[PDB]
RNA sequence: GAACUGAAGAGUUUGAUCAUGGCUCAGAUUGAACGCUGGCGGCAGGCCUAACACAUGCAAGUCGAGCGGAUGAAGGGAGCUUGCUCCUGGAUUCAGCGGCGGACGGGUGAGUAAUGCCUAGGAAUCUGCCUGGUAGUGGGGGAUAACGUCCGGAAACGGGCGCUAAUACCGCAUACGUCCUGAGGGAGAAAGUGGGGGAUCUUCGGACCUCACGCUAUCAGAUGAGCCUAGGUCGGAUUAGCUAGUUGGUGGGGUAAAGGCCUACCAAGGCGACGAUCCGUAACUGGUCUGAGAGGAUGAUCAGUCACACUGGAACUGAGACACGGUCCAGACUCCUACGGGAGGCAGCAGUGGGGAAUAUUGGACAAUGGGCGAAAGCCUGAUCCAGCCAUGCCGCGUGUGUGAAGAAGGUCUUCGGAUUGUAAAGCACUUUAAGUUGGGAGGAAGGGCAGUAAGUUAAUACCUUGCUGUUUUGACGUUACCAACAGAAUAAGCACCGGCUAACUUCGUGCCAGCAGCCGCGGUAAUACGAAGGGUGCAAGCGUUAAUCGGAAUUACUGGGCGUAAAGCGCGCGUAGGUGGUUCAGCAAGUUGGAUGUGAAAUCCCCGGGCUCAACCUGGGAACUGCAUCCAAAACUACUGAGCUA
């Protein structure tokens, strides 16, 4: 919590200084803890002076209800690395608009 | 020995079988009145000597169909 | 639990002797017990039914020290007896063990006696009893571990009780510390100024 | 079926099964042919599959494929039938 | 069948008994159509060590009632006193 | 629906993970709950010593 | 001798008053959750949400004294020689046939508004194992699993070819009972094993006698189940008609048994404002919580019944199932695969993901009580008994005791004198509960094996059953409950509140801000209401907040309210169902009253007791269960019947 406040804090002195930007926002499941710390670093640098990228929500395991509509709440893209999604998730997702990809590799996350 | 029960009959129109009705007073659960309820019985009558309004008096038997478990022993009034 | 802490606070507060202490020199000159205690002290400020009904009960209670839940519990009791469910509540307060051993004076104060009992020093029918809570049935022969009956507290408290006021309820031998309990007291032999009225109408609220 | 007890079991009731078929029909075969024949007014041929007929009905009721209240109601029922059409 | 066996209540480390005539394929605990008596393991001061009504035992014996083992030796020690 | 948010500071934002218990506000019309202090993303007031169990403030020790 | 004995109000509409009326508060309760805090023990409780999906272990087996068969020790030994071979026998273990068990015990509450449940009854039925009787258990036949051979397969395993036993199967004889039939007569069963033995005959393989187990027929009893009747069982009329196998009859079929249960004819019936049909919701009860009671709310834990077992059907075997770890068919969803081909069902116990504010260990043992099999040892048992986790609840105990005035130092306030924190601290002297260490130490245990002895068993000191004696052997819990010794005050207080309701008050900051708040309402420069500090008040290993039920609420008023003006008399008549009925006799006994009998499960609540050092907790007896049903008696009142009278 003591980070969230300190980066909160941070980011508002920034967007103070400068303007506004535009945030994509992402929601990110992957199967092993180590290849989520990979991709979060790889998803920092990605952003431009007016267009930023901002993880909304991570986690360990398949993709859930609560992520699902987590992402629906913040309009955010689903990204799935080396998951699935169960039947409640599915049905989630197939009942809204919402859009959730597939990858085994990095690298086409970081095209897309 | 065997109970029984009394009642006049409302219907006749079926074959070797009559309807009886049946009343009893009843005090209310709660309010503590008296009020009336009915039961409707179907009883066998093998010779079909009962009309519309006689005062007959019925025991209860096996089952001779559905819906009819009960026969008639006497007629007590006769309809006028 | 147990209260610990100052207890001439407690005597302020009530406005009454409410024994506490030995009793060797006096209760007024150690206290002034005249002002309620805290900052304001000086002040009357007189209070309403509610105030007096808490204030009786908790007079009693802090003379027995016995905490809220377990009062409910005799409370209860005692109204599911016969009898006057007022004076049953003293009737039960006085048979508990640490109040029975504070009566035979083998204790100074109230949580001398306490500590006596749950100390494992007190045995009531010839077998240890811990429990301050223990009822003594009439008849009972409380008496005194052969091993502690030498402690200084216990002689020293002996004369204590001799200069009190007798309870003409029970009886003690003081060669062998050994004492019978004849029956609970009636409700004339208590001091007659604990209103008990006021906690009936306080709990049946 | 996953403990072997089971599976002994079900093996033990389909042979069970196909052993009792065949006594089943037997039996309902005889008392078919007294009643066709009732059907047909043979009183002779009707005496005569009568008698064929109950030692087999009774005996298969003793075996426990048919229950014996069962016997006594075909054979009351038969018996009554064949009276009624000899007179 | 018809079997006379031992009901336990009590409670933790402190077992009570009753005499319970039930069918067989019954709950230890569940129904029965006849308590006839009780056993008390720890018993101790006034409390008695096991009491059987004679001719209701007799009664459920006479239908073909079987008794379990315990309840066997308990019958005939409760007959010997 | 819409909490009311006691103390005197927060850290609430957008997307933060809270949890609500009942309790109406007069004073705002059409407020019905109340945020919990201290519990998910809340972090209870700081520098409050007195009844600091109804805005889940640690023991200062 | 008892079984109960019990009922409070306040704040808020006004300048003030009385009334009406709503809102709110003070109490008791949770399968609770959250915040702060947290020493111990006893006894209980612990997925209320997704009847959502499930990885991996275990939860149902037993019998060699029913039967073949293959593995066949110890030994008698022999032979060659010290290593081996072989004949003889043979103690163990079980893949298969067969008998019982798997329909119990355990889980859940989806469906169900009546084929369920509760109370009271009755008649047309079945019931393995158990008990008591009665009559028996005679004599034959044909097959088959296992086992050898061939083929196929990634394997699972499958298919084809020959042989063999039984308490497996099927004929024949006989029938105390039983079936049907009309008296006349006809019909229907079984299986043999194990232990001893005098005599008789033998191949002392055996027959034969006896004992034990088992088998057949049938009656009775217990236990369990099926079937029927009457009354009762949530909300809605902004749901009024429903029903054609539908309602009754006959002939026939069918069932263990009555019955439209089924079928062919005949008739046109049956249900409904005393609420049918339809829609929504929901397992029911004993009970639980509240209340002075009457009522209101509600079916966690425990007990009884019902229903269900991935979804929809169906039957077989069986004494019993439409079958919870069985079969078949279809479906949805996962998975294996060598690509040809199969498997699966945690609402059993632990456990996982998910959903959620939220609910626990892949534990130990069959020592005890039960259950299955066995004859008996004995085997199995996530039932059960016990442990683990969690202040979730109830109860109990600790966190010391006495003395101690320079009224210490510090903090706080002040009229600057002092007051308060406060005997509180310090100092002085005591004690060791609980926890810590060490040593002792029950009770849960009945029984099993062996030897002898005494009775009965016959025909017999034999085998067998039972008494007793002697010896041996049994505990997961468990480092048990408990008892004793050791050192030391050492190891152990927090939470809410202080304007009124409501017990408890002053300072300092801030100035319609920041904020508080259950209701009145506080905050705009002296705030007892915001935030802190001193002081105090309630509780206390807990304390508060939130959610929910009843009470207060006589605020749905039966007990126990109202309608001129506060809400509230239809615009007015007539009249149907219904409710109610002037006054005499006489009868009847439905209502009414009294009595007797049966039932109203246990547990729970209440009274008197008994055990755990007390209590919680467990437990004996009683009382109660206010109800229902059947008989007996009475006749004032109501109802019914007959005859009157005139208000
Ligand atoms: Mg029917
Ligand atoms: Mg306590
Ligand atoms: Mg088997
Ligand atoms: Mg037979
Ligand atoms: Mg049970
Ligand atoms: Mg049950
Ligand atoms: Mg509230
Ligand atoms: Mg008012
Ligand atoms: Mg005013
Ligand atoms: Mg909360
Ligand atoms: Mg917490
Ligand atoms: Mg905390
Ligand atoms: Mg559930
Ligand atoms: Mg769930
Ligand atoms: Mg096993
Ligand atoms: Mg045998
Ligand atoms: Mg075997
Ligand atoms: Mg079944
Ligand atoms: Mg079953
Ligand atoms: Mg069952
Ligand atoms: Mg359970
Ligand atoms: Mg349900
Ligand atoms: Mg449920
Ligand atoms: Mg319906
Ligand atoms: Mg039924
Ligand atoms: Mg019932
Ligand atoms: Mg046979
Ligand atoms: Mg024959
Ligand atoms: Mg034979
Ligand atoms: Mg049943
Ligand atoms: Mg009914
Ligand atoms: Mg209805
Ligand atoms: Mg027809
Ligand atoms: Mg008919
Ligand atoms: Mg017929
Ligand atoms: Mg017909
Ligand atoms: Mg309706
Ligand atoms: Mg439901
Ligand atoms: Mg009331
Ligand atoms: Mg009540
Ligand atoms: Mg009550
Ligand atoms: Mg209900
Ligand atoms: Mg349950
Ligand atoms: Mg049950
Ligand atoms: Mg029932
Ligand atoms: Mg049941
Ligand atoms: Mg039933
Ligand atoms: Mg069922
Ligand atoms: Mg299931
Ligand atoms: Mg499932
Ligand atoms: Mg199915
Ligand atoms: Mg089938
Ligand atoms: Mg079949
Ligand atoms: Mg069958
Ligand atoms: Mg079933
Ligand atoms: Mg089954
Ligand atoms: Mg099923
Ligand atoms: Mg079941
Ligand atoms: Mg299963
Ligand atoms: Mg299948
Ligand atoms: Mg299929
Ligand atoms: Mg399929
Ligand atoms: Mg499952
Ligand atoms: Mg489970
Ligand atoms: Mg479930
Ligand atoms: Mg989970
Ligand atoms: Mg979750
Ligand atoms: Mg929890
Ligand atoms: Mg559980
Ligand atoms: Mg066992
Ligand atoms: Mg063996
Ligand atoms: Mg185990
Ligand atoms: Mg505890
Ligand atoms: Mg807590
Ligand atoms: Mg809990
Ligand atoms: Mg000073
Ligand atoms: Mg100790
Ligand atoms: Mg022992
Ligand atoms: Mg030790
Ligand atoms: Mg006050
Ligand atoms: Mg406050
Ligand atoms: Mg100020
Ligand atoms: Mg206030
Ligand atoms: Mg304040
Ligand atoms: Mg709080
Ligand atoms: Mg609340
Ligand atoms: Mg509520
Ligand atoms: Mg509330
Ligand atoms: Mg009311
Ligand atoms: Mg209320
Ligand atoms: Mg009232
Ligand atoms: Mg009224
Ligand atoms: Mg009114
Ligand atoms: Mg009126
Ligand atoms: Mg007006
Ligand atoms: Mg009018
Ligand atoms: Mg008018
Ligand atoms: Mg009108
Ligand atoms: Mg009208
Ligand atoms: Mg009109
Ligand atoms: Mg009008
Ligand atoms: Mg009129
Ligand atoms: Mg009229
Ligand atoms: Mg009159
Ligand atoms: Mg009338
Ligand atoms: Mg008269
Ligand atoms: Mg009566
Ligand atoms: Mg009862
Ligand atoms: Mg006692
Ligand atoms: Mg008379």
């Amino acid at each position: 919590l003591a980070r969230a406040h300190a980066g909160k804090l941070e980011n508002i002195f920034e967007n103070m200084g400068q303007e506004e930007k535009k945030t994509l926002n992402i929601v990110l499941k992957a199967d092993v803890r180590g290849s989520l710390e990979a991709l979060q670093g790889s998803l920092s640098g990605l952003g431009n002076d007016e267009v930023q990228v901002r993880v909304v929500g991570g986690g360990v395991g398949g993709i859930t209800e609560s992520d699902a509509n987590l992402a629906l709440a913040s309009n955010a893209v689903l990204f799935g690395f080396n998951v699935r999604a169960d039947a409640g998730a599915r049905k989630i997702v197939e009942a809204e608009g919402l859009d959730m990809r597939y990858y085994n590799v990095i690298y086409d996350i970081i095209e897309d | 020995t065997v109970r029984t029960l009394t009642g006049r009959v409302v219907s006749d129109k079926m074959d070797k079988t009559v309807t009886v009705l049946i009343e009893r007073r009843v005090k209310h659960p709660i309010y503590g009145k008296y009020v009336k309820r009915s039961t409707k019985l179907h009883a066998h009558d093998e010779s079909n000597q009962c009309r519309i309004g006689d005062l007959v008096t019925i025991r209860e038997t096996r089952p001779l169909a559905k819906t009819k478990a009960w026969t008639l022993v006497d007629i007590v009034e006769r309809a006028v | 639990a147990r209260y610990i802490g100052p207890k001439c606070k407690l005597s302020r507060r009530e406005g009454t002797d409410l024994f506490l202490k030995s009793g060797a020199r006096a209760l007024d000159s150690k206290c002034k017990a005249e002002n309620v205690p805290g900052q304001h002290g000086q002040r009357r400020g007189r209070l309403s039914d509610y105030g007096l009904q808490l204030r009786e009960k908790q007079k009693v209670r802090r003379i027995y020290g016995v905490l809220e839940r377990q009062f409910r519990g005799y409370y209860q009791e005692a109204s599911r007896r016969k009898g006057s469910t007022g004076e049953n509540l003293l009737q039960l307060l006085e048979c508990r063990l640490d109040n029975v051993v504070y009566r035979m004076g083998f204790g100074s104060t109230r949580s001398e006696s306490r500590q006596l009992v749950s100390h494992k020093a007190i045995t009531v029918n010839g077998q240890t009893v811990n429990i301050p809570s223990y009822q003594v049935k009439a008849g009972d022969v409380v008496a005194v571990r052969e091993k502690s009956k030498n402690q200084l507290r216990i002689a020293q408290a002996l004369e204590l009780c001799g200069q009190r006021g007798r309870v003409e309820w029970v009886e003690v031998d003081l060669d062998k510390k050994a004492g019978t309990f004849k029956s609970a007291p009636a409700r004339s032999d208590l001091s007659a100024d604990i209103n008990e009225n006021l906690i009936v109408e306080l709990y049946s609220k | 079926a996953n403990t072997p007890s089971a599976k002994k079991r079900a093996k033990q009731a389909e042979k069970r099964r196909s052993h009792n078929a065949s006594l089943r029909s037997m039996v309902r075969t005889y008392i078919k042919n007294v009643v066709k024949a009732i059907d047909a007014k043979d009183l002779e041929k009707a005496q005569a599959a009568f008698t064929a007929a109950v030692p087999v009905i009774d005996r298969m009721a003793d075996k426990g494929i048919i229950h014996k209240n069962k016997a006594a109601r075909h054979k009351s029922r038969l018996s009554g039938h064949i009276k009624a059409l000899s007179t | 069948m018809v079997t006379i066996r031992l009901a336990r209540g009590g409670s933790k480390k402190r077992p009570f008994y009753h005499l319970t005539v039930t069918n067989s394929r019954n709950a230890r605990d569940g129904r029965f159509v006849e308590r006839i008596g009780f056993f008390n393991p720890v018993a101790t001061g006034g409390e008695v060590r096991l009491s059987v009504d004679q001719e209701r035992a007799t009664y459920w014996l006479g239908q073909g009632a079987q008794p379990s083992e315990r309840v066997a030796q308990l019958l005939k020690d409760a007959a010997k006193a | 629906v819409s909490s009311y948010i006691g103390g005197e500071g927060h850290n609430l934002q957008e997307h933060s993970v809270v949890l609500i218990r009942g309790g109406r506000v007069k004073d705002l019309p059409g407020v019905r709950y109340h945020t919990v202090r201290g519990s998910l993303d809340t972090s209870g007031v700081k520098d409050r010593k007195q009844g600091r169990s109804k805005y889940g403030a640690k023991r200062p020790k």
